[PDB]
Formats: C-alpha cells, structure tokens, sequence
C-alpha cells in the first residue's frame, strides 16, 4: 500500500500550488486536490501516541483504494479513531490474520468490514 | 561583488518572482472563464449563420452588398487591445499591422477613420497622427454583449449615413493559449457567403427590403462581441505565457546569483582560517 | 573640482544629468534582463536608448593607440565635450545609430561616421 | 506554552485562527498592491477587512510611553483579549474604521475611539 | 509635522517594490507613489545651504498637507525656494510665532499664507 500511497502524496505535493483556483476537472480537481488532502489529513498523528503497524495497514489500505471519497476532510481524523475502535470491537480475525502473517487478510472480507463500518458512521 | 548588494539583488528578484507568479495564476482563471463565455457566444453565432446565408441574397438594404455608402476617404477600423500590460508583444502586433496598413491604403488624415477598444491603443494612436471616433477605457474581464452592444450599435449607425466606407475589424485569435495570430477582415458590406436556403415563411411576415434594415445590424453586432471574446481569450493567454516566461527567468537568475554568492563567501571564510593559522604561527 | 564655483553651472548641471541617467540605466540592468525590454516604461525606453549612446560617446581615440588601431586619434577641448554630452541629453541624436558613436572625437564625427555608415 | 491543554482550548482555537488569518493576508498583498481589491473573492475581502483589524488591535499603548506620546496606558486581562479577538474574527466590529484598532487598550475602548470619531 | 512624513515615506518605501509592473495600479497605490516622489524631491538640500527650523517645518507641512501635490515633481526645488524668498517679505509673524513659542502657528493664516504664495507661483 506504501507505493500507492507515495504516488498520492507526491502528486498532492506538485499540485497543491495550483489550489488558487481549482479546475481542469479529473487531472485536478476530483484526485489530485482530494485524495492528496485526505492524504495530509490521515498522515497527521497526536502526541505521544503511537499506533499499531496492523492499525496503520488497515487505514492506509481503506484510504487507498478510494473508501475515503465521500467522507469529508474535516470529518478524516475522527473517522480513523472510530475505526480504530470499530476494529478493536469485530475486526480480532483481520488483525490476528495479519498479525501473524504480515500480509493482508482476504480483500472481500477486509472490503466487507470497511463497508460494514462506514454504514454505521455519521458525518458531522 | 558585495555579499549585501548580492543579498538585496537575489531578495528583489524573489519578489518579483513570487508576482509574477501571483499574476499568471490569476490569469490562469481568467483564461478558464473567458473560455465558457466563448463557447457560450457561439451557438448564437452559428444561428444567425444559418438564418442570414440565404436572405442576404436579394434587393439592396442599409448594408448590402453596395460598396457605395459615401465610397469616399472614410472607412473604419475597429481595433482590439488590452487595458493592462505584461502581455509581450500581444497589443503592440496589432498595433503596427494597423498602422502599416492605414499608412499604406490611407494618404491623408482625412482618409483616416479609426475606432478603438483598450487604454493601450487609445495611448499609441494619441501618440500617433490619429483620428479617434469612440473608445472604451475598460471592460470585464468576462464582458457581456451589453457592455459593447451600444458602441456596436455606433458603428453600425456610422456605417449608415456613408460616414464608414466599410468596416475593419483588427484582433487576435488563439489557436491555443500558446498560438496567436493577428486577424483583418471586411465585417459590413459582407462579401461572401453560402447558398443553404430552405425557407419561404420563417420570420417572413416583414418583405425581403423591409427585414434586412434592421436584421443585419444585429448580425453584424454579434460577430463583433464574438470576435471581442475571442480577442479576450488570445488576451489572457498571452498573459500566462508571458508571466510564466517571466517566472522562469527570475528562476534562472535566483539560481545563478545564488551559486556566485556561495561561491563568494567561502573564500571569505578561507580566508579568515588562513590569517587565524598565520597569527597562530608568528606567535 | 567638480563644483559649481569651479567649473561652471553648465558643465556641473551636464555632468549630473550623465551620471543620474547611467545610474538609472545600471539599475534598469536586473528589470530587463527578467522582464524583456518592452515591459519598460516609455520614460525608461528613452533613459535606456540615450545611456546607451552617452556610455557609447564617453570612449575615444587615443594618440598612442594608433600602434594597436590604425585610427590617428584626437585632441578634444572641454567645451566641445560638454556642448557634445549636452546636445547628447537634449535628444538630438536619437536618430543615429548606436555604434555611430564609438571610438571618436568631437561630435561631429559622429555624424561624418553614420553619413559614412549610410545612416 | 502555546497548547490546548496549557492555555485552554477556547485561546488556543483563537490564536491559531488569528495566525491563519494573517498569515492568507500576507500572500494576497501583492495582489492587492497591482490589481485592485475587487479582483478577490467574496472571502478573501472579508479576509483582509477582518486582517487590518486584527492588525491594528494587536497594538497597545504602554505606561511607559507616557514619555513619548502623552497617552496614558493600560492593563489587559487575557480573558478580556481572546475575548476581543474572538469577537473580531467573528466579525461584530466589521463596520468601525481601522483606525478606532490603534494604540487601544480593550475592545470597549474601540467602540469609544469609533464614537469619538462619529461612527 | 514629521509624524505624518514618516509614514508617508515608509508607505512611499513599501510600495515602490511594485512601480515597475505597468502603469495600472491601484488609484490608491499612485497616489501615495506621486506622495512619496514628492517627498523625496523635498528632502533634497543642496551643499553648504543651511536652512532654519522655522523654515524646515513650514515647508514639511506645505508638503504632508496636500497643498504640493498639484506643483509637479519637476518644480519642487524651485518651488520650494520661491516659498523661502516670499516667507521673507510676507509671513513674518508666523515665522516670529515658530522661532519664540517652538509651536506651530494658527492653521488658518498658515493655509491662507500658502494659498496665496500658491496663486502667485508660476507653474511649468
């Protein structure tokens, strides 16, 4: 997930300059401007807290392939710590899985878990 | 050279960088909104196309075909330029194509005639030996038909009367943002056209000689507000490029200033070690 | 001995107005060179197009150069230099070209040079 | 010292939107300085309304500048100043000339600055 | 009077950066590039010229009140020496009032004293 999640950032570190007016459609607006936003906003970490490396694999992953999209910016952060305890509550198979294996776990289970979360989310 | 003049030159050049930079980000979006303003003019354009390239064939109006409106030493040239600067040579290619062309078919100052559009060419043709009818100073950015639609309506109305012999338009259109080439063309008296009728009765009610009077002058303003679009559009594009080849230079010359002030003050620094061993020895 | 007491209004007012407008021009040096020249001022078109032709004007012919250039040189009164670099600020010449004024003497040269160049 | 737990959450808010506010007034002065104000958005000009006087509120005016100015000064509680700049940044004093922001004390002074000057 | 002159220079100072860029500035922006120019051609003395309190301080009021900003920037110094002769002649008690109270004189007869220098002085 790092390569992808490289691509994004840097493409975002490019751009970023441009935001003066956004426009140009895809190759601005709907990826670039986005994701690489969703991106900075993930990237941020509170003090003295560090994080599993299973826990980081999961929400990287679920910000790389696009289940952030819809989630607006200010609501990342909050969305990451309640998934973090939605994971802590039914995800033990997943973490395990991983945690075990260092890879990830089947993509339609972690892809049904994903979306099992983000029902039961309410933005705000 | 002095490290702080270095320093002053390198900060300047930095400032002027980061405006240009400013100034061709904003021209960027000015571009983008001048664009939906063209495609927008153009469907009225096509209509009008496709409605008079029949109906113009027929008896004589106030702007038929006729060559004869006071044939005599007062034509008209309706030219295009920017308000503001920092675009290159964008107004000043109009310019001189203007004045080459007046120059030559023109003999005296009476023959001149000559109506403008920008605080630029109101200054040169000031400057020159020139007749001014009317002018804008300013327009929006994104103008609407209304904001050139009564000058517009002034030509056409100096057209009538014989004081236009026939009418000019000098502009710039954009192959693309990088692509601008000066146009001229013969508007009013309208040369040519194409043969495309199918029609007996649509808008009809007034004859062939009672329609065109009125008909024509409106077709005639729209081809001027299209052609004053597109000339906005070939203006902010040759802004961008313009800044953004301003940007690189300022870059350019940050980079080699830098370079010689780092190459600069080590010798300094060398230096300094070098009397600092010497007093050590002699002692 | 730059002074007015000593060399005279004429001469000081001359030698002022020359070193201001060089001064401009060597300021206007960073502007053009990331601007282009058509960005400037039309004030700052006519400073440029007469510094050119004043720092063009202030070199000259020596005596003893006639071994390195076959050009004989010439013996220049003060006067003829400050009526020169004053006809020079009044615009006069702004119609010869720049080289025109190169390696010479009295001004007048000048003006054989660019009969000579063709004008 | 400048944290949420150590200043509170309300000061902490205050200062960083203070900051971010002033920090988008520094880039869009150039922009400013060429083309006129009415080239930025909606937003930007309530920036810069809102910027100017958060600017002039900064100021203070000293005890000890009774020497050099003749205006007596004055002491301000830190409630009282998160409480000003809040109500700045939220913007119920947008109406009253910037200069009323100058050399103040708290935010009620301003409003009598404002009507000492006829607002 | 040297309070308004100092932000008067320090604008002229901050937003000469940008007078190279065209013309077409902002209506505020050349008028404080026309105050400043004028500023300057003010400040300017000649060699072994002395010039009096009492003379300094009218002509910097003369200048950061307004009543210069019509004379072109060409005629400040001439200007400013035809002020010095008339003061002589006329406008003795404000000078008198200047040299043994350190004030400045009423504003009425101050501004009245500068108009009618202004109406007498010939313009190129």
């Amino acid at each position: 997930v790092a390569g992808t999640l490289r691509l994004d950032l840097a493409a975002y570190r490019e751009l970023e300059a441009f935001a003066q007016f956004g426009s140009d459609l895809d190759k601005a607006t709907q990826a670039k401007l986005a994701r690489g936003a969703r991106t900075v906003e993930v990237l941020k970490q509170d003090l003295h807290q560090p994080i599993p490396v299973e826990k980081q694999v999961l929400i990287i992953y679920a910000l790389t392939r696009g289940f952030l999209d819809d989630i607006p910016v200010e609501d990342v952060r909050r969305f990451e710590k309640e998934f973090y305890l939605f994971l802590d509550q039914n995800g033990q198979h997943l973490l395990e899985h991983i945690r075990t294996t260092k890879d990830l776990p089947n993509e339609d289970d972690l892809n049904k878990a994903i979306e099992a979360f983000k029902k039961t989310f309410v933005v705000s | 050279a002095s490290l702080r003049d270095i320093k002053t030159r390198i900060n300047a050049t930095k400032k002027t960088s980061q405006i240009t930079k400013a100034m061709e980000m904003v021209s960027t979006s000015k571009l983008n909104r001048a664009e939906q303003n063209a495609k927008s003019f153009v469907p009225y354009m096509e209509k009008i196309q496709e409605v008079v390239a029949n109906v113009a064939l027929g008896a004589g109006g106030a702007s038929h075909p006729m060559l004869v409106s006071r044939p005599v030493k007062k034509t008209g040239y309706l030219v295009i330029t920017s308000d503001r600067g920092l675009a290159g040579a964008y107004n000043s290619n109009v310019l001189r194509l203007v004045y080459q062309t007046i120059q030559k078919r023109h003999a005296s100052p009476d023959e001149y005639a000559i109506i403008v559009i920008g605080r630029v060419g109101l200054s040169f043709f000031r400057k020159r030996n020139m007749p001014v009818i009317l002018d804008i100073t300013r327009l929006p950015d994104q103008p609407s038909f209304a904001d050139i639609k009564e000058i517009a309506r002034k030509t056409v109305g100096l057209f009538a009367d014989g004081t236009f012999d026939e009418l000019y338009m000098y502009y710039n259109h954009y192959v693309s943002a990088i692509q601008q080439e000066v146009t001229e063309r013969k508007l009013l008296p309208l040369t040519d056209l194409a043969e495309n009728k199918q029609r007996t009765v649509y808008e009809f009610e007034p004859s062939q000689e009672e329609i065109l009077d009125v008909l024509l002058p409106q077709y005639a303003e729209s081809l001027i507000y299209g052609a004053l679009l597109d000339a906005k559009a070939s203006e902010h594009a040759a802004r961008m490029t313009a800044m953004k080849n301003a940007t690189d230079n300022a870059n350019e010359l940050i980079r080699t200033l830098t370079l010689s002030y780092n190459r600069a003050r080590q010798a300094a620094i060398t230096q300094e070690i070098t009397e600092i061993v010497a007093g050590a020895n002699a002692l | 001995a730059l002074a007015p007491e000593i060399v005279g209004e004429e001469h000081y007012q001359v030698a002022r107005k020359v070193q201001q407008t060089l001064q401009r021009y060597k300021e206007l040096q960073d502007i053009i060179a990331i601007l282009g020249m058509d960005e400037l001022s039309d004030e700052d078109k006519l400073v440029v197009h007469r510094a050119r032709r004043i720092q063009f004007f202030l070199s000259q012919n020596f005596h003893v150069a006639e071994q390195f250039t076959g050009q004989p040189g010439s013996y220049v009164p003060v006067k003829e230099t400050v009526r020169g670099f004053k006809e020079i600020l009044e615009g006069k010449y702004d119609h010869l070209p720049e080289d025109a004024f190169r390696l010479v003497g009295r001004i007048e040269e000048v003006v054989e040079k660019a009969k000579a160049m063709g004008v």
